[PDB]
């Protein structure tokens, strides 16, 4: 959303005018980050952790 | 006073989310004039989005003329390693 | 044999981080459930229902030889029964918030409070989706991990498995402390039912109502512009056309209609609902839906018994956890009496009818003593033992009474 | 009795449904730490299979369980756990028959 404006002094009886909330917009994109790891099977048994 | 086509309301409009998103599912390229009528380019401002072809699911699928394996229709980037 | 048990339990996972693991649950995967739970529509009302179905109906504790317990608690005679009934007086609140939550969530999770001065305040339940156990290689849980929201991200902190307490519905197996959601085990019938109703809806939009096709021009004749359709557009507009306007026109304007293109959404609807009912366990009858030849005769007393089961499986299996885990350390912990005790905790049938518990005592009521009548009929049992303990009624023992 | 088995109808319906899906439910007994009777303990009837003799009797059983990236596996003897079968290919039968698998073909063409 737009910023908070003000309002303008207003004859009596006169058309008020239009200063209407206005938008625009912030893209994403989203990048893919990867990891990874391989361990054996004879690896993952012997390890005392 | 605003119309929902008026450059400011653009954002407000659900279609406008919905109808970019399907214009980036729908490309094979950047190249929108190949793609997009322009009533679509002007009406959804898909210069802005970043249409480029590689949020298409039919990218990333198999299709070879000949499948005895039934690989056709897998999705590379539902693999294992991706 | 032994103190400790050696079969193993297939059950590791995790640490800090999240993973795929399988056998535990993520707090996005809690924190589905609670989109489930209240997104809203015809799923939730189903899982609601199922909620008020097994533990709608309310509960009463029993103590078995309760009397023999009559004990001094603050200068006043007080039993077992007695004191849990002021310990816990909203427990029928409690066992349908608890039990429905326990129903949605793998498990029920909550505290045991103290007031001030250190006498029992509540067991006050906490919120499923934020809370998560850690369990050993032998199977047992030993931490809760808690996740909760604050203003854009996210607190954490981790409990010991002593001062909370849980109970768990549905299992994987029998050996199992953690169970499963319901919710997640049928997630693709849920998605099912969901893309169907949004590919109805749709379809309803476009097809369930006819079209306009206005047709300008002679077949092989002049050829029509836009900027010519834009006047014709204008005379047949349906925003300012009304029920009995009429057109007068030339031969070579034709007013050709797309007819609303039938299709059975009402059978896609029973469909998914069959579908949904029957992967939730509930009759299709809590859908809405109805059915052939199931309504009536033996097909219904089968459905119905099922049903009836069902429940009274859930409800045997909150009970024991409920008494063990959260009303035996309240007893033991802020309470003069024997925790020991054979505590029961049982929970009403949702589907019993008083007419037929009434026809059954007028004919066999010959055979129960007044208290046994008195706990099927759901009074409160006679104030005096003796007339309690006898078989034929206090109506007839106090006119044989009058007769003496 | 009543005593050592206070929650009877729940074990009862747990061992009784997994005797349905599995060949077998399969258990322990377990003691308290002074050596008085604790419980009938289920385990869980995937990771375990029997292994048996010549005259079809079980002597040993095998367990295999799920933990990070792979499996532990180990033997147990006949003497300490107990079992149940209520779906037998003979009288004889003391390992029993799954009725998922015997009508595996029924649940594909179901599924499929
Ligand atoms: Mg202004
Ligand atoms: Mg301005
Ligand atoms: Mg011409």
């Amino acid at each position: 959303a737009s910023d908070e404006e003000f309002a303008r002094p207003t004859g009596q009886g006169a058309e008020i005018r239009d200063d209407g909330e206005t938008y625009t917009t912030v893209a994403w994109n989203a990048t893919k980050l990867t990891e990874g790891s391989r361990v054996t099977d004879e690896m993952r048994d012997q390890a005392m952790v | 006073m605003q119309l929902r086509r008026s450059p400011g309301m653009r954002p407000m409009d659900r279609d406008w989310h919905q109808e970019r998103a399907r214009a980036r599912e729908q490309a094979y390229s950047s190249d929108l004039t190949s793609q997009f009528s322009e009533s679509e380019i002007v009406k959804y401002e898909l210069d802005t989005a970043q249409i480029d072809g590689s949020d298409n699911p039919r990218t990333y699928i198999w299709n070879r003329t000949i499948d005895l394996f039934g690989m056709n229709g897998t999705d590379v980037r539902e693999l294992r390693n991706r | 044999a032994s103190s400790t048990p050696q079969t193993n339990v297939d059950s590791m996972g995790g640490g800090h981080s999240y993973q795929f693991n399988g056998q535990d649950l993520t707090f996005e995967d809690l924190r589905d459930i609670k989109d489930v739970r209240d997104s809203g529509g015809q799923v939730a009302q189903l899982m609601d229902y199922k909620a008020l179905l097994n533990f709608g109906e309310g509960c009463e504790i029993h103590v078995e030889g309760d009397d023999e317990t009559k004990q001094l608690v603050d200068g006043e005679p007080m039993t077992l029964s007695e004191w849990l009934e002021d310990a816990f007086p909203h427990l029928d609140l409690l066992v349908l918030d608890l039990g429905g939550d326990a129903l949605w969530y793998p498990y029920a999770v909550g505290e045991i409070q103290e007031t001030i001065t250190g006498e029992f305040k509540e067991a006050l339940p906490a919120e499923p989706w934020t809370l998560m156990p850690e369990s050993d290689a032998q199977g047992k849980v030993q931490a809760w991990h808690q996740r909760t929201k604050t203003h854009g991200g996210y607190q954490t902190q981790t409990l010991p498995a002593d001062d909370l307490w849980h109970i768990v519905i549905n299992k994987a197996s029998a050996r199992d402390e953690v169970g499963i959601s319901e919710v997640l085990r049928n997630k693709d019938e849920i998605q099912a039912f969901k893309q169907n109703e949004a590919a109805i809806n749709q379809a309803i939009e476009l097809h369930g109502f006819p079209q306009r096709h206005v047709k300008v021009g002679k077949e092989d004749g002049a050829p029509v512009r836009d900027n010519d359709l834009r006047r014709v557009r204008t005379i047949f507009d349906p925003r300012t056309t009304d029920a009995n306007t009429a057109y007068f026109t030339g031969q070579d304007v034709d007013v050709e209609t797309l007819e609303a293109h039938n299709f059975d959404y009402s059978a896609i609807h029973e469909m998914d609902m069959r579908n949904l009912t029957t992967a939730l366990g509930l009759p299709l009858e809590a859908g809405n839906v109805g059915a052939d030849g199931l309504g009536s005769g033996k097909p219904a007393e089968l459905r119905f018994a099922l049903l009836k089961l069902a429940i009274k499986a859930n409800q045997r299996s909150f009970s024991v956890q409920f008494v063990e885990r959260v009303m035996r350390p309240v007893v033991r912990d802020y309470s003069p009496f024997d925790h020991e005790a054979d505590i029961r905790l049982e929970i009403n049938d949702p589907l019993e009818d008083i007419g037929e518990v009434a026809d059954l005592i007028q004919q066999v009521g010959d055979y129960m003593t007044n208290e046994q009548v008195a706990e099927k009929l759901d009074l409160p049992a006679p104030e005096d033992d003796e007339v309690a303990d006898s078989y034929r009624s206090p109506a007839d023992m106090e006119k044989d009474e009058a007769g003496v």
